């Protein structure tokens, strides 16, 4: 599995160094350093999102360009860390205006349709297109929860939360008060949340068939980048989420599917 | 030429009825405040009447020529022969304390009525008495002596010295002297070296008065004036409105970064990013910004300015903190008082404009000071917009050796510049911005002659001119003499009511011939 190989510490460090070298040393057709200008424009307008084109990444690193579409989570995390390091080197004071630099992947060679997604595409970086039909408001979501212990008043460390399950607390050093654990509102870190709904294009839908739809999740800078009735090109991680209600309804164990959005382009 | 002030000036007028005539400028107002403090302390009756121009000066002298004998004039009536125009008597004694250096020769050589309080240790080249009064050599000396109109030492400093000799000096008088000096600096009437020397002198006085000691300045209560020396930034009113607007509307930062152009805006954004301050905090009011961002603002601003080609971003000035919340800088007071003096919405009751300007300088009229600060912000924004409009649309034409620009009637905020000081400030700011923007080496060392529609009904346009900009200029201006000669040559209808000969009025009809004659004369 590519996930196991990229999970290796030495492989992780090698990928980190390769991405740092790619960011620092990538000349253009005229020799200009593209990422210097990109980071300058990003920090000049107080953004926290850095776009990366897949074509030049493949041109300068084919191994990583092959690893990415198969393990899009850890690879993107390493890319984010390397980008943050490079930005901090270039702009030492940017730790005030931002706390995490995100990497957005553009021009992914593979393009699919909402009607041809099967279990083969699970946990893979896919690229689809469609028309937005629904857009909920921006709600806050728990990013890193800081559980406390009533037995000792000491507060446990951060616990990352995913969009697929409910995070549970760990173990206190010596007084094992697993039960009496709560959440404080002044140290927990939150993040923006928005769940859009995309459907097939009016022109591209088969006459005999009916339009299909899939749910997408937008977080952090991605929120409020779409409005209902807009044609978009969505790149994200196809993700599988259990839904017992559908199981009971259909009478057969079935799971819901959602897309964790990573890059959105409006055409 | 008066050598002693404790015996030849004060004691002469202690038991008499003085009449004070004060010209409309911040330095004159500060000197008047100090003189009023001394007079009220010594139980001396006086009458304070505003004087604006030569005609008003003559009329007001005629009104009170009999009721009073001793006359004191501040920042007026020293570059002309007052005796000939006023026609005074033997009893009348005129004390004159004015900053204009080209003093009239007749008033210099006279012991009857004109007892000049102007210091004799200044850079003044007095011509020989025998050469002038005892013939072509006399004309040569006249032309070599009255060529320029450079200003001199501050009146407020002389008043503070007079108070110091009498031991009746308080913190309130020192603050007024500081405000007068900073007013001279802001208008750019004194050289940088002279400003530094005067700042050193006032720093010595401040160190004398504010004799800090442990448990003496700790048990000392708040609400006592505490003037201190501060090496602060070169931004205008940056402690009242947001830092962003202060940067975008000043004169050093706007000219250096060429903020009138879009590339200037991009460079400004890069500068702010290099400093390391969020755009949200920078656009908020200075009193509501985060504490952490205001810890070492001066040093980081200086460094990031040094990277972006900005060197002289720090200047030496003073402060004041009389209470829990009140805290100002000298330039803030200068801008507020200047705005209150020259107002267009309050064009009615100009004497009341002077009254409000004078009242704003007391610690019991802070509300008027705040209104002055708001008006100064509006004035700065207006002059910045006008400068940008003039530069972008190329309304400045290099008509020979001197540049000529005319403000159209339909141009917004044109009524603000009918006033003299506003017009001068606009002229200097526009010249500096244009010099920073243009690339022609020859054009960078040329003077500017700005105009404005003074009065529509009579077809009179006000005209002004400033000396060419240079790294270390002598502040000497020859525009008055050239204007007068060109007016005589063209038989033009011009008026010299203002105490500065560089500012004259001119009819619309006589504009073209006057300009052509000036071009020919300066050639
Ligand atoms: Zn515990």
């Amino acid at each position: 599995t590519v996930r196991e190989w990229v999970s290796m510490a030495a492989t992780r460090l090698e990928i980190y160094h390769r991405f740092k070298n790619f960011l620092r040393t990538h000349v253009d057709e005229h020799g200009h350093n593209v990422f210097k200008e990109k980071i300058s424009d990003m920090c000049k307008e107080n953004k926290e999102s850095l776009p990366v084109n897949y074509e030049d990444l493949a041109a300068r690193e084919h191994v990583l360009a092959y690893f990415l579409p198969e393990a899009p989570a850890e690879m993107l995390k390493i890319f984010d860390e390397a980008a943050k390091e490079v930005v901090l080197v270039m702009y030492p004071k940017y730790d005030r205006i931002a706390r995490e630099i995100h990497v957005r992947i553009s021009h992914l060679p593979l393009v699919e349709e909402l009607r041809s997604l099967r279990q083969l595409h699970l946990n893979q970086l896919i690229r689809t297109s469609g028309v937005v039909t629904c857009c909920t408001g921006v709600l806050p979501q728990l990013s890193m929860v800081k559980y406390n212990c009533n037995k000792c008043n000491f507060i446990l460390g951060p616990f990352f939360q995913s969009q697929n399950q409910e995070v549970r607390p760990g173990s206190c050093p010596e007084c094992q008060s697993f039960g009496p654990f709560e959440i404080n509102m002044e140290e927990t870190v939150y993040q923006n949340y928005q769940r859009i709904t995309i459907q097939e294009s009016p022109g591209k839908v088969a006459a005999g068939r009916l339009p299909r739809s899939k749910d997408a999740i937008l977080l952090a800078d991605l929120v409020d980048s779409c409005k209902p009735g807009d044609e978009i090109e969505l790149t994200g991680i196809y993700h599988n989420n259990y839904d017992g209600s559908l199981n009971t309804a259909n009478g057969f164990p079935v799971f819901a599917t959602v897309i964790l959005a990573n890059h959105i382009t409006k055409k | 030429f008066v050598s002693d002030l404790r015996k030849e000036f004060f004691d002469v007028i202690v038991t008499e009825r003085v009449l004070l005539l004060v010209a409309p400028d911040v330095d004159a107002l500060c000197a008047c405040k100090i003189l009023q403090a001394l007079f009220q302390c010594d139980h001396v009756q006086y009458t304070l009447v505003p004087v604006s121009g030569w005609q008003e000066l003559e009329t007001l002298f005629l009104e009170h020529k009999e009721q009073f004998r001793y006359f004191v004039l501040i920042n007026c009536g020293a570059n002309i022969d007052l005796l000939e125009t006023l026609q005074p008597q033997e009893e009348a004694i005129f004390y004159i304390c004015d900053t204009h250096r080209p003093i009239d020769v007749v008033n210099i050589y006279n012991d009857s009525q004109v007892k000049l309080l102007i210091r004799q240790d200044d850079d003044l080249e007095i011509p020989a008495y025998d050469d002038i009064f005892n013939e072509a050599r006399r004309r040569e000396i006249i032309f070599d002596y009255e060529q320029y109109e450079y200003h001199g030492t501050s009146s407020a400093m002389m008043m503070f010295e007079l108070a110091w000799i009498m031991s009746k000096d308080s913190n309130d008088m020192l603050w007024w002297a500081i405000v007068g000096l900073t007013d001279q600096w802001v208008q750019d009437r004194i050289t940088q070296m002279k400003y530094v020397t005067d700042v050193g002198t006032l720093q010595r006085h401040v160190s004398r008065h504010n004799h800090r000691n442990e448990d003496e300045e700790n048990s000392l209560s708040i609400d006592c004036m505490r003037i201190a020396f501060e090496y602060d930034l070169r931004l205008s009113l940056y402690q009242h409105w947001s830092l962003y607007e202060s940067i975008c509307n000043s004169c050093y930062t706007s000219a250096t970064l060429k903020l009138w152009s879009l590339q200037g805006q991009k460079k400004l954004q890069e500068f702010l990013a290099d400093m390391g301050m969020p755009l949200k905090q920078v656009k908020q009011k200075f009193n509501s910004m985060d504490i952490s961002l205001k810890e070492n603002l001066r040093e980081m601003l200086e460094e990031s300015a040094n990277k972006f080609g900005m060197k002289d971003v720090r200047v030496q000035t003073f402060s004041v903190q009389f209470g829990f919340k009140n805290k100002f800088l000298a330039s803030d007071i200068v801008f507020a008082v200047l705005s209150l003096l020259e107002n267009t919405e309050r064009d009615e009751k100009g004497t009341d404009n002077f009254i409000k300007a004078l009242d704003s300088l007391s610690r019991s009229n802070l509300d008027k000071l705040h209104t002055g600060l708001e008006m100064g912000k509006k004035l700065l924004c207006a002059i910045q917009q006008t400068v940008a409009s003039c530069i972008c649309t190329n309304l400045i034409l290099s008509q020979g050796p001197f540049l000529y620009c005319y403000l159209m009637e339909g141009t917004p905020d044109v009524k603000m510049f009918s006033n003299p000081i506003s017009l001068c400030l606009l002229c200097k700011y526009l010249l500096k911005s244009f010099v920073c923007s243009t690339k022609n080496k020859r054009c960078k060392l040329l003077p500017l002659v700005l105009a404005a529609p003074l009065d529509a009904e009579k077809g009179t346009v006000i005209m002004v001119g400033i000396p060419p900009e240079a790294e270390s200029s002598d502040k000497k201006n020859f525009f008055g003499r050239a204007f007068e000669k060109a007016a005589e040559s063209t038989s033009s209808r011009t008026l010299h009511n203002h105490f500065d000969m560089s500012i004259i009025e001119l009819r619309t009809e006589d504009r073209s011939k006057f300009l052509d004659a000036l071009i020919s004369l300066l050639s």
